[PDB]
């Protein structure tokens, strides 16, 4: 197993509400941060996969624990109805993932967005490139709906890495008639 | 069609809330 | 409605063991920590506390750490030496405050009827008093915005 | 149900450019940007015609979508009753999708000033004061929203329209006034607010300090285009009795609302007068004859003593008002609202107050110097 701290961000946002392909999106991220949390599971016994949010605030409720149950309990009334910011949650994401345990895994996030986040050009060049110094590789995900021709997470995926990189990769989701275990096995592969 | 799900939500809230009223319970009976 | 509370310096002396701390564990210059006491009365005593491993961006520094596995089991310690002596509220040096304390208190307000943030003094050389309590407040103005939570100057003493 | 709308896209000239998006938004399935294409319709001139189809469609929405917070609805109801123009059962319809669509929002309180926002129908004073007070009773959670409190205001000053409290008109438009800090609506229906904010606040008499907020620029700047005496007889009343032709052009125009109690007007340059004559000069002879009071207060040697006891029931400054002498005396006041020119000019009693009570601080411990021991 590839020795990385993998950090989750619930997308408790606006966007994430209404009956298209489930009549409930929270079932799509809900069980992807169970597959990814049973996938982390099965994997490490020494990872830290706890929580953090993107709406209005960057609320660490848990310990940033191995275990995950109690997270699984709070992925139940999740509030998916917020202010979306991409900026935060990797930010709050490296200081909290500097507040780890004996350094034996590297520094993942996961940025489940399922909205045309507000966020600068510059605002995702600057963070790229503080990615690019501070050595985390980020594997992006859309979830929900995207606006067509992405721009923030599409040119977050572009100046993210390099000097072993690899992980900068974005699947956009349409707003289709699909299944959300789709929704979720479409960015299983390449997150 | 939502009503069992709150309430069920409700229930897995039901288990893990009476899972500490046996933490309460259990968990400070030992002490 | 607090005019004073008792301060006990054995646990601001913690907050020098800490500030010993500050000074060799690298860049965190000031010492933030979390206040235990027992609300009596308009005065209150404080008997315990504990300082928080703690971060804080210059970049929005509404970017709070205050870690639950050093909250939550450290309370079942502090609650299994003594049932009285749990949360009142929490602390930082600086004189003037921290463009996250207020949030800062709302992670604590669940716990405590009245979180307060008594702002310490780690180098006193004061012109007025030492640490100083700040109870919650919804003040607002005469404008009918939304409810203002910024904590206000409510006097304390040692 | 899409055939409902494709019978119904065309509503006008240019109007199907949304319409012709319209038809594709529910294939999408997206319940946000036409939550927005609902605002749209509120956007474009539509008489009402859409809607009032639609409204079926948004019982649909509480069928099959059921996520939605109803903040759309309520809108789509309050813009369908320009087509209904009865709100009888819009109530009832209200209530209805209030109880039958959920959300874990705050929707009463957006309900219920909807329903105060309607209650203009019902020959008031009979359901206000129930609901209406029912919103400041659940407004006390969050009002984060705080355009019901917009709303609140609306149902507070119809409410003020229910007569009896006529200063209640001064702090409640003070909400009005933080309801939406900008004025998010042209210059000349709120200075017309102005106008008759300055009157409905001006002869109603709950307030005494009513020379006090004058400063503040959102209602300035609506008195800049109002009539010119208008502002200065609002100056009579901030500095306090001297314009004699301001605190008589209150009765040289404005004639409604005015006899009733002008006399208390009247009464408050005589009170105002007093923390005039009190701050105006800080210094002694704050045993004063009345002479000044009953010359420029324009009152009489008899009515000098009800000018301080009716001021006894005021409460500002509680004079020990000589009578062996009619000596009308000066103690503690409320003295002013703002002299920044003053609060610049006060450094020769606040520096004053440093350097005169250090130096001679200086004074006591350089003459208690060696005992220092």
């Amino acid at each position: 197993m590839v020795l990385e701290s993998t950090m989750v961000c619930v997308d408790n946002s606006e966007y994430m509400r209404n009956g298209d392909f489930l009549p409930t999106r929270l079932q799509a991220q809900q069980d992807a941060v169970n597959i990814v949390c049973h996938s982390k599971t099965r994997s490490n016994p020494e990872n830290n996969v706890g929580l953090i949010t993107l709406a209005n605030d960057c609320e660490v409720l848990t310990t940033l624990t191995p275990d995950t149950g109690r997270i699984l309990s709070k992925l139940h009334t999740v509030q998916p109805k917020g202010k979306i910011t991409f900026c935060t949650g990797i930010r709050v994401a490296h200081l909290a993932l500097k507040h780890r345990q004996g350094k034996n895994h590297k520094m993942r996030i996961i940025a489940f967005v399922g909205s045309p986040v507000e966020d600068n050009e510059k605002d995702l060049v600057k963070l790229a490139k503080r990615l690019k110094k501070e050595k985390v590789n980020v594997d992006i995900i859309n979830f929900g709906e995207e606006e067509v021709n992405t721009e923030k997470l599409t040119a977050f995926v572009n100046t993210l890495n390099g000097k072993d990189g690899t992980g900068s990769h974005l699947v956009t989701v349409p707003p289709g008639p699909s299944l959300a275990d789709a929704l979720i096995s479409s960015p299983i592969l390449a997150g | 069609r939502t009503r069992l799900l709150d309430s069920e939500i409700k229930i897995m809230k039901s288990e893990v809330l009476r899972v500490t009223h046996e933490l309460q319970a259990m968990k400070d009976k030992i002490k | 409605a607090v005019q004073k509370v008792v301060v006990h310096p054995l646990v601001l002396l913690s907050v020098v063991d800490h500030f010993n701390r500050i000074g060799k564990v690298g860049n965190q210059k000031r010492v933030v920590g979390v206040l235990l006491g027992s609300w009596q009365k308009k005065v209150l005593d404080v008997s315990n506390s504990f300082a928080v491993p703690f971060d804080e961006d210059d970049k929005d520094d509404s970017v709070w750490f205050l870690d639950h596995d050093y909250l939550e089991n450290m309370y079942g310690m502090f609650k299994k030496v003594n049932a009285r002596e749990r949360i009142v509220g929490w602390y930082h040096t600086g004189p003037k405050l921290h463009k996250n304390d207020i949030a800062i208190n709302e992670l604590m307000k669940r716990y405590c009827p009245n979180s307060v943030l008594v702002i310490i003094d780690v180098k006193p050389k004061d012109l007025g008093l030492p640490t100083e309590a700040y109870i919650s407040v919804e003040e607002v103005h005469d404008d009918g915005t939304p409810t203002s939570k910024t904590f206000e100057h409510v006097t304390s003493e040692i | 149900v899409p055939g409902f709308l494709q019978q119904s896209q065309n509503s006008g000239p240019g109007q199907p450019a949304v319409w012709h998006r319209l038809e594709e938004l529910y294939t999408k399935k997206l319940w946000h940007q036409l939550t927005l294409q609902v605002l749209d319709f509120v956007q474009d001139p539509c008489f009402a015609q859409g809607d009032g189809l639609i409204k079926l469609y948004e019982n649909f929405i509480s069928e099959f979508e059921h996520r939605v917070n109803p903040l759309s609805l309520v809108e789509i109801i309050l813009h369908v009753v320009r087509q209904m123009t009865d709100p009888n059962v819009a109530l009832t319809f209200l209530e209805k999708t209030r109880e039958k669509v959920k959300s874990s929002d705050e929707a009463v309180i957006l309900c219920k000033t909807a329903i105060g926002a309607l209650k203009l129908n019902i020959g008031d004073l009979q359901v206000t004061k129930e609901t209406i007070e029912d919103v400041e009773e659940m407004l006390n959670n969050l009002p984060g929203v705080t355009s019901v409190h917009s709303r609140f205001y609306d149902l507070s000053s119809k409410y003020y329209q229910t007569i009896g409290n006529h200063a209640s008109y001064y702090k409640d438009a003070l909400r009005f006034l933080g309801c939406v800090d900008i004025k998010d609506l042209p210059v000349s229906e709120q200075q017309e607010r102005a106008f008759t904010l300055g009157l409905a606040g001006l002869l109603g008499e709950g307030v005494f300090n009513f020379g006090e907020l004058l400063m503040h620029p959102v209602l300035e700047s609506l008195r800049n285009t109002d009539r010119q005496w208008l502002i200065d007889t609002l100056y009579a009343f901030n500095s306090g009795n001297v314009e004699r032709f301001q605190t008589l052009k209150t009765a040289w125009g404005q004639q409604p609302d005015l006899a009733a109690n002008e006399a208390q007007l009247l009464r408050k340059i005589q009170l105002l007068c007093l923390m005039e004559m009190t701050f105006t000069r800080p210094a002694n002879h704050r045993q004063l004859t009345f002479e000044e009071i009953a010359k420029s207060a324009k009152i009489t040697v008899n009515e000098v003593e009800l000018l301080v006891m009716k001021a006894l029931s005021v409460g500002l400054v509680k004079g020990s008002i000589d009578e062996v002498d009619k000596r009308v005396h000066m103690t503690w006041v409320q003295p002013r609202v703002l002299d920044l020119q003053q609060i610049k000019g006060m450094k020769d009693r606040l520096e004053f107050w440093c350097t005169d009570v250090k130096s001679m601080e200086m004074l006591v411990e350089h003459q208690a110097h060696d005992i220092l021991t």
